[PDB]
DNA sequence: CAAAATTTTCGGAAGGCATGCTCTGTGGC
DNA sequence: TATTTTTTTGCCTTCCGAAAATTTTG
RNA sequence: GCCACAGAGCA
């Protein structure tokens, strides 16, 4: 019951909008070492929709099928990924220094799934070069169609992807966090009348 | 028994519930003989004689490789070759195969080609996924068999289908004591008056395993009415 | 070949309850025993079995 | 128990809570009302009550229920609602506007019986021992009976083996929208149907047009890590391929290109895509927003369920089973006409405004208003014939229903007390044996083991038992987020990989998220139960085979109190039952201590329960409170019934509603179509404690 | 009723091991139930016969039951000896809960009370899962019967 | 390399070892360096083994994260009453006892410590800036492992 | 078959060509999974239970006769047992077994 | 011999059908 | 006007494309 | 009075 050693448990970065991407497709480890990360060339993020999508540039040399990429879809080089950023409360991404947790809010969390915007765009074209060949108050829409409708209509804001910047990140995380000291008010009892 | 049955006796119902073949076995004091006999009858689905179906793509060409048990075919002691498994895969006319493509590779292995945008692939899988549902001996209307031993010690099989020209035709059983509960399967082996005796025999047995005590005589009348 | 026993023990229960001066219970899985209406009857000069 | 909650206070419950909340929830769904003349012209309801104006301090006078029976008038207080609607250039708001009266229910709060002492019963003619729990329509009194239904929002997975066929459906019913959606077994392979789609879709693209996009996701949500359900579920895979379905807009063009709805507004075929699948699929799963997870992890799990039933039939759902229906009361059943009576005042209320402002003088908004009464009647004829002729016909949600109200029998106490608690089966029609007519075991202590009438209606009609409750809707969100505190994963979160290596935590049906233990979060769950930081009726039960943990929260679902029993000895003990002889320490604080607790049929499957007390071995979970409470009102008459054969006793109470005897102590006031009284009454000598406890001893 | 009892629950423990021998055309959870029920009949009848030949002379409904005017044998065994096993479609007691008759019972759990076996008679009044049981097989008649 | 672009077989279990496996399955997921309530407390005492552990073994390393899944409303604490966003500075500490179970002590209650579910799936930490000037999004390292603390009751 | 594209995780499926070689094609993205000179196989290995030997135990006492196994290229034995079985009609000849003592190889003559 | 007309087979949808008599009461045009 | 649930189960024949099988032309 | 609806009686 007594208490050997000790680890301190700090919140910092109140406006540092945290996000965490998860790549429904690549797996976490291979065989028994941890995987290669991606290779990130483009990220596109709307901001009011929060839609999160990220260009990942696949190997040609192997596997690559030149011919029909370059017939039907373009010469497509590009594999992207498409999420959604659901607001989750209570997450916080965590880093430890000098054995001590410092903890950042989270603020979105995307579900990054793979996206086919050549096959839609090949579909879309071909719709109209047979359609235009031979043809044969309205804003109610709530809901749904209404933020499918703003996120089609919504311009892409071209983000510039940066790596290596995790020791500024650190740095002013802990530099907020080390100065304040907070003493606790609520009774042991008092958390569990409510929302325990 | 009971209500349902007279039901389904007095009306020509072609499908009836839980039918009853029982075959009078030749040799009548075996338990080998008997369960020969009953392997014989019983259906016996390829997956209860195939250690493994697999699907195999080469570098131009694409077959089902079967692996199948001749140990368990001696062990239930069907008289089952390898040719039999051949032909019966053949005549298998929802498979869409032909005698062509099935080919025999040592003894155990049976390849089944097929031959050509993507037709392939999904008639590949559809005859892997309905290959091991074949009958390969047996009848194939014939649920299940069981040898059951009376009170005199003498067995006889008794199977649950609709195959009773099947049954009484096959080697091991007597057909001139092979009865059905069911009528309109006796009126097509047999004749009429052997399906007016089976309308009697069923309604009499009926209403004596209640205990009601019905004079056989409108048993009669009812069985020449209909017939 | 109905089996009503429990109307038995009501007409038991009844009888020693009237005797007695006292309305008896007849509540499912339990209530007034049979043995204390008998030896109620056989105090006040009846049979045991009504 | 029977001092609070009763057996015929649950008729009293549902009106009380139909009346006091969800009649606002009603007004919300349809608070709303634009003319398609003018923009700028709204009315809005803002709040909802009955027999009671805001400005008023005291309830408006009402009329005696026996002179509502001697005079043929029906005993209704009036429906204020509160409208704020834009008159000229200015919004204006106005209360104590009545569109219509809600006929009252006898001894409910809006009653001039509640709480009433014997004397001023006897000042308003009205028999003290009289049970309540019926409507004066037009004189006649009559009992909404209440009905058994299937669960909704829940999964019922069922079977046809002669057929081959296996099917999952769920009956989606909330307040805004009400629909059912299926997901059957044709030739192998797996579809979804639904009313408004024309023809059936294939479960991989109704999956594709929801966030999942990738083929090896949905396999792992359906099937996992299991190799038998890979195999049978691996054909419908391959329809994604065959139709060249692969983006979401694709899957929402062939979704939206067979849907027979017909909206006022013309909708494009991928918008009518995204509206069929977010608010048509599953009627109380709606989205607000591009993220489509609860759904496709809804319609996941649906297509497990019948994957596993076709591994192996035995996997399917019970029908019979009493935790998978739910019972309709008369505030629930008044609620759903309601909403249709209100839907149809609101059309017939634009339909007038707009012939209105269609003419160009009328400048003014004419106190639109003034124009309510016309219609307001509609409403109260539509309540009134609904509950006289008792035919419940409602084009809106296609239902068809005849004889939900019955005519208050009046033959004797004991007839009247039984007809209420009347329980109406769904399935009217079935002839087969072991069906719906057969005695579940399910049903011990839920409902009456021996009521029931002998003929064609033999085992359907059904009767509840003398210590039970049944639930009122109770508020999800304070207990999702209580989930999530308590350590639940949330679902956009998880990995569709492992969400079958650990147990699933489903709210009220849905899957809201993934619990690492399942066993500590059910203790703390129920701890948290017992204490009163949640509703005592909120279900908590782990089943092992689905590896799931159910939260229920919802109404309709039939409770019974139980003592707890810890460590092998029963929380009650002998200074607990002295305090509650002595006058203190009532039920409801026997429930604030943590003595008793309510389990639905779901809880008592996990759970040991011992009948007496020196049965209790140290794996026992709870202990009775008494047996005989698994026999009814009608069958407590029955002396020694444990000693009789069960014909004897079925027999018995149908014919202890055909008994001549006294009926109310005001029955020489009362002047009906046909009263049977008996000269000389006298009490039983072998009584029954049922029979103290509902009075039958004072009208024998 | 003892005896059957503990042979039922070897039977039982038998199965639950995996080493219980099967029936020519069944399996184990088919040999189980026919033995079972097999051993509930005996010990039925076998009570009903020590009680028959118990009763002295004079007796109502042994002399109703010698007559045929109302009644018989099983009925008479019935009232003052082992009422006896409940069947149900056939079988008995389906599980109405999740592998088990009634929560009062432990889960898996196949012993004959457990089951619908009624040991007490009419006289000595049924116990709540015994009175449950009959009332199922009651149910049952009067469905059929309508 | 190319080994990671072999065509994905999916994981297989028969059915009757589907539930036998899962011990093994959610060991295999993570990098290698009443009945029930028995169970849940082994496995409750080898998560706080293997927190214990992740957490010595992060230290001071960069581009490592660990998502911490903490109650969302956290005690109350006097403004220097302050809302769940506006936490700053220390909150509380994570203890070890002798017995190897942690123990995550907020303000004044004390929480249980669990290691939540296993992923599969790669996460990784991206922090926003959305600037008319220039709007950049960075990358700071890659989640490893996740850890929920509850409250006890 | 059941494989999945490494780029995206959906269904590969295999293709024909122009020439006329199959290869794991993925139909959502530019990948192709070559096979020349590589067998893919797929094994779906069917469920086996234990059968009875029916002919078991009927060779163990009886009479033994002189009669050479069919597998004479690999042993010469020629003590063999025999017994008689009806499995047939009455009126076609009786069916022999013939189980040898040192090769096994049990085989019924006619 | 393989195209092509012809005949037979095989599923799925569509109607039809389901104890007897008897007694009240209520509601709506 | 156009959001929107089922409320028995089993059996039976007739019709009618569709598809398989067989005959028939060229 | 017509029409449905609802309950009830006897095996
Ligand atoms: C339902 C069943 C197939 C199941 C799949 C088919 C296949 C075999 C069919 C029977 C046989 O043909 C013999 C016989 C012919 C008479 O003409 C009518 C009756 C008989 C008894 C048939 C009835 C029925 O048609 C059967 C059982
Ligand atoms: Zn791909
Ligand atoms: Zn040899």
């Amino acid at each position: 019951d007594p208490v050997i050693e000790e680890f301190p448990l700090k919140i910092s970065g109140e406006e540092e909008s945290l996000h965490v991407f998860q790549y429904a497709n690549r797996p976490r480890l291979v065989g028994r070492k941890p995987a290669e990360h991606p290779f990130i060339s483009a990220a596109r993020y709307k901001p009011k929709s929060h839609l999160w999508e990220i260009d990942i540039p696949l190997d040609e040399q192997a596997f690559y099928n030149k011919d029909k990429a370059e017939s039907e879809w373009n010469g497509v080089n590009v594999q992207t990924l498409k999420g959604v950023g659901v607001e989750n409360n209570g997450q916080y991404a965590a880093f430890v220094k000098d054995m001590q947790v410092y903890l950042v809010p989270i603020e979105r969390v995307a579900q990054l799934k793979p996206f086919f915007k050549y096959i839609d765009d090949a579909n879309v074209t071909r719709k109209q070069e047979d359609a235009r060949r031979n043809p044969n108050s309205q804003n109610r829409l709530t809901g749904s169609l209404l933020a499918h409708k703003v996120a089609d209509e919504e311009a892409n804001i071209e983000l510039t992807w940066a790596e290596g910047t995790f020791e500024q990140f650190k740095d002013t995380i802990v530099k907020e966090a080390e100065d304040k000291t907070l003493v606790a008010l609520e009774k042991q009892e008092d958390y569990i009348d409510n929302l325990v | 028994l009971g209500v349902p049955r007279i039901k389904e006796i007095i009306n020509a119902s072609k499908v009836i519930s839980t039918p009853i073949i029982n075959a009078v076995l030749v040799n009548d004091n075996d338990e080998r003989a008997a369960r020969v006999v009953k392997g014989r009858v019983e259906k016996t689905l390829l997956s209860d004689v195939a250690f493994y179906v697999q699907d195999v793509y080469k570098d131009n060409l694409s077959f089902i490789q079967v692996r199948i048990d001749l140990g368990t075919i001696d062990k239930l002691q069907l008289e089952l070759t390898i040719e039999d498994i051949a032909v019966a895969i053949t005549r298998a006319s929802k498979l869409k195969i032909q005698a062509s493509d099935v080919n025999i590779i040592g003894k155990d292995r049976i390849a089944i080609n097929v031959f050509p945008e993507n037709d392939v692939f999904y008639r590949m899988q559809q005859l892997r996924r309905a290959l091991p549902d074949v009958v390969v001996k047996g009848l194939p209307d014939i649920s299940r068999a069981v040898i059951n031993i009376r009170d005199d010690g003498k067995r006889e099989l008794l199977v649950e289908g609709y195959g009773l020209r099947d049954v009484m035709c096959t080697d091991g059983v007597i057909g001139s004591r092979t009865t059905t509960n069911h009528v309109l399967e006796v009126f097509s082996v047999l004749g009429i008056e052997a399906a007016r005796y089976s309308i009697i025999r069923e309604i009499n047995y009926t209403m004596s395993n209640h205990g009601m005590s019905v004079d056989p005589r409108h048993i009669q009348l009812l069985g020449d009415v209909m017939t | 070949s109905r089996m009503t026993v429990g109307k038995m023990i009501e007409l038991i229960s009844g009888k020693a309850g009237v005797l007695n001066g006292t309305l008896e219970y007849g509540t499912c899985f339990g209530g007034s025993k049979l043995e204390d209406m008998s030896k109620i009857l056989v105090d006040q000069g009846f049979n045991y079995s009504g | 128990f029977l001092k609070v909650k009763g057996l015929v206070k649950q008729h009293l419950d549902s009106f009380n809570y139909f009346v006091d909340t969800d009649l606002k929830k009603i007004i919300k769904a349809n608070q709303l009302i634009l003319s398609d003349v003018d923009p700028e012209f709204y009315l809005k309801y803002v709040d909802i009550r009955v027999g009671k104006k805001s400005s008023s301090s005291t309830k408006d006078y009402l009329t005696p229920p026996h002179e509502c029976r001697l005079r043929d008038m029906t005993y209704s207080a009036p429906i204020y609602v509160d409208i704020e609607y834009t008159r000229g250039r200015n919004i204006i708001m106005h209360k104590d506007v009545e569109i219509g009266r809600m006929p009252i229910m006898l001894r409910s709060n809006k009653c001039i019986l509640y709480d009433a002492d014997e004397s001023k019963m006897a000042k308003l003619n009205e028999c003290p021992l009289d049970p309540g729990g019926y409507f004066i329509v037009n004189g006649t009194e009559k009992v909404i009976l209440v009905q058994e239904q299937l669960s909704k929002n829940r999964i019922i997975v069922e079977a046809d083996e002669k057929k081959g066929i296996v099917q999952a459906s769920v009956t989606s019913s909330t307040h805004e929208r009400k629909s059912k959606t299926y997901v059957i077994t044709k030739n192998g392979k797996i579809y979804l149907k639904h009313n408004s789609i024309a023809e059936e879709i294939p479960i991989a693209i109704v999956l594709k047009a929801c966030g999942i996009l990738s083929d090896l996701e949905i396999m792992q949500l359906v099937c996992g890590n299991d190799s038998s359900y890979q195999d049978i579920f691996a054909v419908n895979l391959e329809e994604s391929s065959k139709l060249d379905i692969y983006t979401q807009q694709q899957a929402l063009e062939y979704i939206g290109a067979k849907v027979k709805t017909m909206r006022r507004q013309k909708l494009t075929i991928l918008q009518e895509g995204i509206e069929a699948i977010a608010t048509t699929v599953i009627a109380h799963l709606t989205v607000e927003a591009l993220d489509f997870r609860e759904k496709a992890l809804y319609i996941a799990m649906m297509t497990r369920r019948v994957v596993m039933a076709m591994y192996n039939p035995k996997m399917i759902d019970d029908r019979d089973y009493v935790g998978n229906k739910r019972l309709e009361l008369a505030g629930q059943l008044i609620s759903l006409l309601f909403e249709d009576l209100f839907k149809k005042f609101n059309n017939d209320f634009k339909l007038s405004i707009d012939k209105v402002l269609k003419k160009p003088n009328r400048a003014m908004e004419y106190d639109a208003l003034l124009s309510i009464n016309v219609h307001s009647n509609n409403i109260t004829s539509g309540l009134n014939r609904a509950i006289s002729t008792g035919n419940w016909s409602l084009k809106r949600f296609k239902m068809e229903r005849a004889g939900v109200t019955h005519v208050l029998s009046r033959l004797s106490y004991i007839s009247a007390l039984g007809m209420m608690t009347r329980i109406s089966s769904q399935f009217e029609k079935s002839r087969k044996v072991s069906g719906p007519r057969a005695l579940q075991p399910s049903q011990f202590g839920m409902l009456c083991t021996a009521d029931t009438p002998e003929g064609e209606a033999c085992g359907l009609v059904k009767n509840l038992a003398l210590m039970t409750h049944i639930t009122t809707d109770d508020e999800e969100e304070p207990i999702k987020k209580l989930c999530y505190v308590l350590g639940v994963e949330d679902i956009t979160l998880i990995d569709s990989a492992s969400l079958h290596l650990n147990y699933g935590v489903y709210l009220n049906g849905t899957l809201i998220g993934s619990i690492r233990f399942p066993t500590k979060f059910v203790t703390q769950f129920r701890h948290l139960r017992r204490t009163g930081k949640v509703s005592e009726f909120i279900s908590i039960y782990s089943n092992s085979h689905q590896m799931a943990v159910h939260i229920a929260t919802d109404g309709g679902r039939i409770c019974r109190p139980l003592i707890i029993v810890s460590d092998g000895q029963s929380r009650v003990k002998d200074i607990h039952l002295r305090k509650l002889l002595d006058g203190e320490l009532d039920f409801d604080d026997f429930l604030k201590l943590g003595l008793v607790e309510y389990l639905d049929v779901n809880e008592e499957n996990d759970s040991y329960i011992a009948l007496y007390e020196k049965d209790i071995v140290p794996s026992m979970t709870h202990l009775e409170i008494e047996p005989f409470t698994i026999l009814g009102a009608v069958a407590g008459l029955i002396p020694y019934p444990h000693h009789n054969q069960s014909p004897r006793n079925t027999y018995q109470c149908a014919m202890g509603k055909q008994a001549i005897g006294a009926i109310a102590y005001n029955q020489f006031k009362r002047i009906d179509t046909l009263l049977y009284l008996m000269t000389y009454p006298q009490q039983p000598m072998v009584k029954t404690k049922t029979i103290e406890l509902i009075d039958y001893d004072k009208l024998p | 009723v003892e005896i059957a009892y503990h042979k039922c629950d070897e039977l039982i423990t038998l199965f639950n091991k995996g080493e219980l021998e099967t029936q020519p055309g069944c399996n184990e959870e088919q040999t189980l139930e026919a033995k079972i029920g097999g051993l509930l009949s005996k010990v039925r009848e076998e009570v009903g016969d020590v009680c028959i030949n118990e009763l002295d002379n004079w007796n109502a409904p042994l002399i109703m039951a010698t007559c045929g005017s109302k009644g018989s044998t099983l009925n008479v065994s019935q009232m003052v000896a082992v009422v006896g096993q409940q069947i149900i479609s056939g079988n008995r007691v389906p599980d109405g809960f999740q592998d088990r008759s009634l929560p009062h019972f432990p889960k898996n759990s196949k012993t004959p009370q457990s089951k619908g076996f009624v040991r007490n008679s009419f006289f000595s009044g049924l116990s709540p899962p015994e009175f449950l049981f009959h009332a199922i097989s009651g149910r049952e008649g009067l469905v059929d019967t309508a | 390399r190319i080994e990671q672009l072999f065509p994905v077989r999916p994981v297989r279990v028969r059915h009757e070892d589907v539930e036998t496996v899962k011990r093994e399955i959610q060991e295999a997921l993570s990098e290698k360096p009443g009945k029930e309530a028995a169970a849940e407390l082994e496995l409750l005492n080898a998560d706080h083994q293997h927190i214990l552990r992740k957490l010595k073994k992060m230290n001071n390393k960069p581009e490592r994260f660990m998502v911490f899944q903490l109650p969302t409303r956290l005690p109350a604490f006097e403004r220097p009453a302050l809302s769940t966003r506006e936490l700053a500075g220390k909150v509380g500490s994570i203890r070890v006892h002798k017995s190897g179970k942690l123990s995550v002590k907020i303000g004044n209650v004390v929480m249980d410590i669990g290691k939540g579910a296993e992923t599969t799936f790669l996460q990784d930490v991206i922090a926003l800036s959305i600037a008319d000037d220039a709007s950049s999004a960075e990358l700071l390292g890659r989640v490893d492992g996740k850890i929920v603390v509850t409250p006890q009751i | 078959m059941l494989s999945f594209c490494p780029s995206c995780n959906n269904m590969l499926l295999i293709t024909s060509g122009d020439s006329g070689v199959y290869t794991l094609a993925c139909r959502s993205c530019p990948y192709e999974f070559p096979i020349e000179g590589i067998e893919i196989y797929d094994r779906k290995k069917l469920p086996r239970k234990e059968v009875d030997d029916v002919l078991g135990g009927g060779w163990d006492n009886v009479d033994q006769t002189k009669t050479q196994c069919p597998n004479y290229d690999t042993c010469g034995g020629e003590s063999a047992y025999f017994f008689q079985l009806q499995i047939r009609s009455a009126d076609e000849p009786m069916t022999t077994f013939y189980k040898c003592v040192n090769c096994g190889h049990r085989w019924k003559e006619n």
